[PDB]
Protein backbone atom coordinates (compact mmCIF):
# COMPACT_ATOMS: atom_id res chain seq x y z
CA UNK A 1 0.00 0.00 0.00
CA UNK A 2 1.60 2.85 -1.32
CA UNK A 3 0.02 6.88 -1.25
CA UNK A 4 1.21 10.16 -1.49
CA UNK A 5 -1.54 12.10 0.11
CA UNK B 1 7.50 -2.26 5.15
CA UNK B 2 7.12 -1.30 9.04
CA UNK B 3 8.97 0.41 11.98
CA UNK B 4 8.48 1.04 15.46
CA UNK B 5 7.78 3.83 17.48
CA UNK B 6 7.64 3.86 21.14
CA UNK B 7 5.46 5.39 23.72
CA UNK B 8 7.56 6.36 26.73
CA UNK B 9 5.01 8.59 28.81
CA UNK B 10 2.23 8.59 30.22
CA UNK B 11 1.61 5.13 31.22
CA UNK B 12 -1.99 4.90 30.34
CA UNK B 13 -1.04 4.58 26.45
CA UNK B 14 3.38 3.66 26.92
CA UNK B 15 3.93 0.71 24.74
CA UNK B 16 5.36 -0.23 21.73
CA UNK B 17 3.34 0.54 18.46
CA UNK B 18 3.38 -0.12 14.64
CA UNK B 19 4.43 2.75 11.83
CA UNK B 20 5.30 3.23 8.54
CA UNK B 21 8.33 5.74 7.68
CA UNK B 22 7.78 7.93 4.81
CA UNK B 23 9.58 7.47 1.64
CA UNK B 24 11.29 10.38 1.58
CA UNK B 25 19.92 9.83 12.32
CA UNK B 26 20.12 7.41 15.41
CA UNK B 27 17.53 7.17 18.62
CA UNK B 28 15.47 10.35 19.12
CA UNK B 29 13.13 11.01 21.99
CA UNK B 30 10.66 13.52 21.59
CA UNK B 31 7.00 15.06 23.14
CA UNK B 32 4.05 15.31 20.96
CA UNK B 33 2.18 18.53 20.73
CA UNK B 34 -0.78 18.69 18.66
CA UNK B 35 -1.43 22.22 17.00
CA UNK B 36 -4.50 23.96 17.84
CA UNK B 37 -5.15 25.12 13.81
CA UNK B 38 -3.99 23.90 10.71
CA UNK B 39 -3.88 20.34 12.02
CA UNK B 40 -3.51 18.95 8.25
CA UNK B 41 -0.13 21.10 8.06
CA UNK B 42 -1.31 22.26 4.51
CA UNK B 43 -0.08 26.06 5.00
CA UNK B 44 2.21 27.26 6.70
CA UNK B 45 2.69 27.92 10.35
CA UNK B 46 3.94 30.92 10.17
CA UNK B 47 0.77 32.28 9.05
CA UNK B 48 -0.68 31.34 12.11
CA UNK B 49 1.97 32.19 14.47
CA UNK B 50 2.34 29.09 15.44
CA UNK B 51 6.04 27.44 16.56
CA UNK B 52 7.45 23.71 17.21
CA UNK B 53 10.79 25.22 18.67
CA UNK B 54 12.13 23.47 21.61
CA UNK B 55 12.85 25.94 24.69
CA UNK B 56 16.84 24.96 25.28
CA UNK B 57 16.80 21.61 27.90
CA UNK B 58 13.29 20.40 26.93
CA UNK B 59 12.87 17.91 24.73
CA UNK B 60 12.19 18.20 20.86
CA UNK B 61 8.83 18.30 19.36
CA UNK B 62 7.15 15.58 17.54
CA UNK B 63 4.28 17.10 16.07
CA UNK B 64 0.86 15.11 15.03
CA UNK B 65 -0.46 15.88 11.88
CA UNK B 66 -3.89 14.46 10.28
CA UNK B 67 -3.88 13.06 6.88
CA UNK B 68 -5.56 14.65 3.66
CA UNK B 69 -6.29 18.14 1.66
CA UNK B 70 -2.27 17.91 0.64
CA UNK B 71 0.94 15.44 -0.14
CA UNK B 72 2.52 14.03 2.99
CA UNK B 73 6.36 15.80 1.86
CA UNK B 74 4.21 19.01 1.67
CA UNK B 75 3.13 17.95 5.59
CA UNK B 76 6.77 17.37 6.34
CA UNK B 77 8.09 20.13 4.94
CA UNK B 78 5.73 22.54 6.45
CA UNK B 79 6.54 20.88 9.92
CA UNK B 80 9.89 21.07 9.25
CA UNK B 81 10.00 24.67 8.45
CA UNK B 82 7.80 25.45 12.16
CA UNK B 83 10.98 23.76 13.90
CA UNK B 84 9.70 20.26 14.22
CA UNK B 85 12.02 17.57 15.11
CA UNK B 86 9.80 14.89 13.68
CA UNK B 87 6.13 14.73 11.97
CA UNK B 88 3.43 11.96 13.05
CA UNK B 89 0.93 11.78 10.44
CA UNK B 90 -2.74 9.70 11.77
CA UNK B 91 -4.18 7.98 9.34
CA UNK B 92 -7.32 9.51 8.23
CA UNK B 93 -9.10 6.02 8.63
CA UNK B 94 -8.75 2.88 10.61
CA UNK B 95 -6.92 0.74 8.29
CA UNK B 96 -3.59 -1.15 7.72
CA UNK B 97 -0.34 1.36 7.26
CA UNK B 98 0.13 2.54 4.16
CA UNK B 99 3.65 4.15 3.04
CA UNK B 100 3.51 7.57 2.43
CA UNK B 101 5.43 8.08 -0.76
CA UNK B 102 6.76 10.96 -3.31
CA UNK B 103 4.06 13.34 -4.83
CA UNK B 104 5.92 12.04 -8.55
CA UNK B 105 4.43 15.22 -9.78
CA UNK B 106 6.62 17.89 -11.93
CA UNK B 107 12.82 20.51 -5.36
CA UNK B 108 12.22 21.21 -1.61
CA UNK B 109 11.88 16.82 -1.77
CA UNK B 110 15.76 16.98 -1.66
CA UNK B 111 15.49 19.07 1.71
CA UNK B 112 13.05 17.13 3.83
CA UNK B 113 15.27 16.03 6.54
CA UNK B 114 13.29 15.54 9.45
CA UNK B 115 11.60 11.65 10.23
CA UNK B 116 8.59 11.25 9.12
CA UNK B 117 5.94 8.41 10.09
CA UNK B 118 2.51 7.28 9.31
CA UNK B 119 0.70 5.43 12.33
CA UNK B 120 -3.14 4.13 12.64
CA UNK B 121 -6.06 6.48 13.49
CA UNK B 122 -6.43 4.49 16.81
CA UNK B 123 -2.82 5.19 17.98
CA UNK B 124 -3.66 9.10 16.15
CA UNK B 125 -6.50 9.73 18.47
CA UNK B 126 -5.35 8.15 21.98
CA UNK B 127 -2.67 10.19 21.64
CA UNK B 128 -4.83 12.86 21.10
CA UNK B 129 -6.76 11.60 24.23
CA UNK B 130 -3.53 11.72 26.14
CA UNK B 131 -3.06 15.69 25.33
CA UNK B 132 -6.48 16.63 25.97
CA UNK B 133 -6.20 15.07 29.62
CA UNK B 134 -3.61 16.86 30.25
CA UNK B 135 -0.76 14.44 29.94
CA UNK B 136 2.33 15.45 27.93
CA UNK B 137 3.27 12.43 25.67
CA UNK B 138 7.01 11.38 25.08
CA UNK B 139 7.82 9.02 22.67
CA UNK B 140 11.28 7.36 21.54
CA UNK B 141 12.36 6.49 17.87
CA UNK B 142 14.74 4.03 16.65
CA UNK B 143 15.25 4.13 12.81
Amino acid sequence: RVAAA
Amino acid sequence: EKNNLKVTSPDSIKGIYECAIGNFGGTLVGTVVYPKSNQKACKSYSDFDISFKSKPGRLPTFVLIDRGDCYFTLKAWIAQQAGAAAILVADSKAEPLITMDTPEEDDYLQNITIPSALITKTLGDSIKSALSGGDMVNMKLDW
